[PDB]
């Protein structure tokens, strides 16, 4: 996605987090904003000595590398509950004889 | 919990930040050097100037995380160099004193014109000009006006500065608990805490001492050969029995002998290895150029580079609307960016050149893994030695006849190799004398062992009994002949050139024997040897992960210097030097016979 996310200046809207007190659940979404304790230090909501903001934005530009160019995932998961399957896929038709 | 969890997650902050910042400004400097522009000046100044804070910040931060309780070798690596004062371990004054005695020298050099007298209406520059005025001209007198006024004018405008310069390095490196500068940039050698390879600081004079005494046999002789060659271009200026003259070898400082290839050729009827002309008979544009380079990079069996250095590398001049910086440089800008900046040309050195320079890069891509403060080598002088026996590789006369360049039916006689090993040797066996030399003059008056009154002529001295130059006249106190040189003007350490000369021949016969070869060293071809590049890259991938010492064993064998691999190489030359030097006098006297 690099003709996309990248500016030449740099398309900073994509941001990372870069660090978290434990590691996520399957399928589980954190966006808290709270600043990481890295020290024993208490932060006191200042990013600070061994305090720093958890989230990182990423610097794309269409001037780096293949490994470092954006790429736009989207990802796929797949249930079947109970509840009737409501998700098909296309059928083929055969003119009629 | 620990303080050694806070410095890895320090650590981890320190990684990402700092490679966005140091591209910003590498790009910056990029833009700036490919596009001299005034917008460009102070972009390179306002992120250098980020940058700078940056590092200022991110340094007192670390300093508050002792160094005693970290365990695993790859953390105290980043934290010992990041933790570096530089200049700010002294006041404010102190600092800024030394920066601007930093700055006006190199203004002073940079802008250093020395021109003939009686003629003030336009004069010439050290650069254009005073280059070719001593690296061709025949002439005796206008050698020595030049090498005498140059040294007469800069020298009394930086003796002042260099009475300052080397009192202030000595209070930043005392002041950061060093015995003196010297051993500031002894410090790049040092390994603590490893067991077996441990290196110390002070331990390299006396290594290069061990490995210079060899050194000086084949430069004897050397010595005694170009003596007796230039005394047929100066049949009484030069003793047979006293030392050369200052002015006449080839260079301002005697750096490099290559000046004197078509004054000292053994063999001037027979010609060279050079295929120039084939380049431009089949059209061999620097983009192919280094095309071919990309099919030998991989035939050793170093990845090829990426596409992306294809469309960020300028290789040809932008002309004359765009100003670029013509100096052979590679840039490693960060985040998986890599770009070299190349005026090249249709020669064989632009082509020798282009593979020392992505020699370079191809490090570079080496280390991508480890963090970004280790993103550099193990030493100062594993960078360019890597990069040296690719320039060695390729100028094999087994290379181009594998490329087209040279006829296959091309006859490689022993004629033919004496004058190249006599090149080969003119730059590297003749600057290593005089790299030591200078460099051991610069750790002793670091050490202040050297009265202050009492540098040149210890200087002079040295120059007697170690490259065996003589001087032209007696210098006083009052010129600083030692800071003409570009290095030392700005504080730029020498001895790296020296180490990187053992490297290079160290790291071919490793190299070689890997690759299975059965003849001597100056036809060794590392191409079409995968193999031997795989062992080639373990140093590669360690980068500044490793110490030097380990980093070195796993590819030679040894972990300290070897001067071994230097005389298998000249070993055709040295005993052909024997032949034609039994006429002449080995060695040198101190005495001022000649001039
Ligand atoms: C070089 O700088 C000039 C002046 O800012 C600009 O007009 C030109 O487009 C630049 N060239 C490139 C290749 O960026
Ligand atoms: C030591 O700790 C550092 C912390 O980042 C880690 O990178 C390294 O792999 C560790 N070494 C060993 C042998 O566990
Ligand atoms: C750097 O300077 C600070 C204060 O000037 C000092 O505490 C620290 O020890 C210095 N760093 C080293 C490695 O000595
Ligand atoms: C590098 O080599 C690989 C494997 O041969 C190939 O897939 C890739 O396209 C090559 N890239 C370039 C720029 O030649
Ligand atoms: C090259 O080898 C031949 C054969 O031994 C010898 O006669 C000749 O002198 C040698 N020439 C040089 C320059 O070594
Ligand atoms: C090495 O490989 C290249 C490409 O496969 C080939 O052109 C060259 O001739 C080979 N070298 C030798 C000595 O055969």
């Amino acid at each position: 996605s690099n003709k996309l996310d990248s500016k030449v200046s740099g398309n900073y809207n994509y941001l990372y987090r870069l660090f978290r007190k434990s590691n996520l659940k399957p399928f589980e979404r954190d966006i808290s904003t709270e600043i990481y304790q890295a020290g024993n230090k208490p932060c006191n909501g200042v990013a600070g000595f061994n305090c720093y903001f958890p989230l990182r934005s990423y610097s794309f530009r269409p001037t780096y590398g293949v490994g470092h160019q954006p790429y736009r995932v989207v990802v796929l998961s797949f249930e079947l509950l109970h509840a009737p399957a409501t998700v098909c896929g296309p059928k083929k038709s055969t003119n009629l004889v | 919990s620990t303080i050694e969890e806070q410095a890895k997650t320090f650590l981890d902050k320190f990684n990402h930040e700092a490679e966005d910042l140091f591209y910003q400004s590498s790009l910056a400097s990029w833009n700036y050097n490919t596009n001299i522009t005034e917008e460009n000046v102070q972009n390179m100044n306002n992120a250098g100037d980020k940058w700078s804070a940056f590092l200022k910040e991110q340094s007192t931060l670390a300093q508050m995380y002792p160094l005693q309780e970290i365990q695993n070798l790859t953390v105290k690596l980043q934290l010992q160099a990041l933790q570096q004062n530089g200049s700010s371990v002294l006041s404010e004054d102190k600092s800024k004193r030394l920066n601007t005695i930093l700055n006006t020298m190199s203004t002073i050099y940079s802008t250093g014109k020395v021109c003939n007298p009686d003629n003030p209406q336009e004069c010439l520059l050290l650069e254009p000009g005073l280059n070719e005025i001593m690296a061709n001209s025949l002439d005796y007198n206008e050698r020595l006006w030049a090498w005498e006024s140059w040294r007469s004018e800069v020298g009394k405008q930086l003796r002042p500065l260099y009475e300052e310069y080397v009192v202030l390095k000595n209070e930043m490196a005392r002041a950061n608990h060093y015995e003196d500068y010297g051993d500031y940039w002894r410090g790049d050698y040092e390994v603590n805490g490893v067991d077996g390879y441990d290196y110390s600081r002070g331990q390299l004079i006396e290594d290069v001492e061990h490995t210079f005494e060899e050194i000086k046999p084949l430069y004897e002789h050397l010595h005694a050969y170009v003596r007796a060659k230039l005394m047929n271009a100066y049949p009484s200026y030069i003793s047979p029995i006293g030392c050369l003259p200052a002015h006449l070898l080839g260079d301002m400082w005697g750096r490099f002998w290559t000046n004197l290839y078509s004054l000292t050729v053994p063999f001037g009827q027979k010609p060279n290895i050079d295929v120039t002309d084939a380049m431009v008979d089949q059209a061999w544009d620097a983009q192919r150029i280094f095309k071919e380079a990309e099919k030998f990079f991989v035939s050793v069996g170093l990845p090829n580079m990426t596409q992306g250095f294809w469309e960020n590398s300028m290789l040809t001049d932008p002309g004359n609307v765009q100003k670029a910086v013509c100096h052979p440089t590679a840039w490693d800008l960060g985040k998986g960016d890599f770009r070299i900046l190349m005026c090249t040309k249709v020669t064989m050195d632009d082509f020798l050149t282009a593979h020392h320079e992505m020699g370079h890069i191809q490090y570079d891509m080496a280390y991508a893994a480890q963090p970004f403060l280790l993103r550099n080598g193990a030493n100062e002088g594993f960078h360019e030695a890597v990069g040296e026996i690719m320039s060695l590789s390729a100028a094999t006369p087994k290379h181009l006849k594998s490329i087209g360049l040279l006829s296959p039916d091309f006859q490689e006689d022993n004629e033919t190799e004496i004058n190249f090993l006599l090149k080969q040797a003119l730059t590297i066996v003749g600057t290593l004398p005089f790299t030591y030399m200078l460099e051991k003059w610069r750790w002793m008056v670091f050490k202040g062992e050297i009265p202050k009154d009492q540098w040149m002529k210890k200087w002079w001295e040295m120059k007697r009994e170690i490259v065996g130059v003589v001087e032209p006249v007696p210098h006083d106190e009052t010129y600083c002949d030692p800071a003409s040189l570009f290095h030392v003007s700005n504080d730029y350490s020498f001895i790296r050139y020296y180490t990187r000369t053992l490297y290079q021949f160290q790291f071919q016969e490793a190299l070689c024997q890997a690759a299975k070869h059965e003849g001597p060293l100056h036809k060794c071809d590392i191409s079409n040897s995968t193999e031997a590049g795989q062992k080639l890259f373990n140093m590669l991938r360690l980068g500044k992960s490793e110490p030097w010492t380990l980093a070195l064993e796993n590819v030679v064998g040894a972990k300290n210097m070897n001067v071994r691999p230097l005389l298998n190489y000249f070993e055709p030359l040295f005993t052909w030097l024997k032949d034609q030097n039994k006429n002449s006098f080995v060695g040198w006297s101190t005495d001022w016979s000649p001039y």
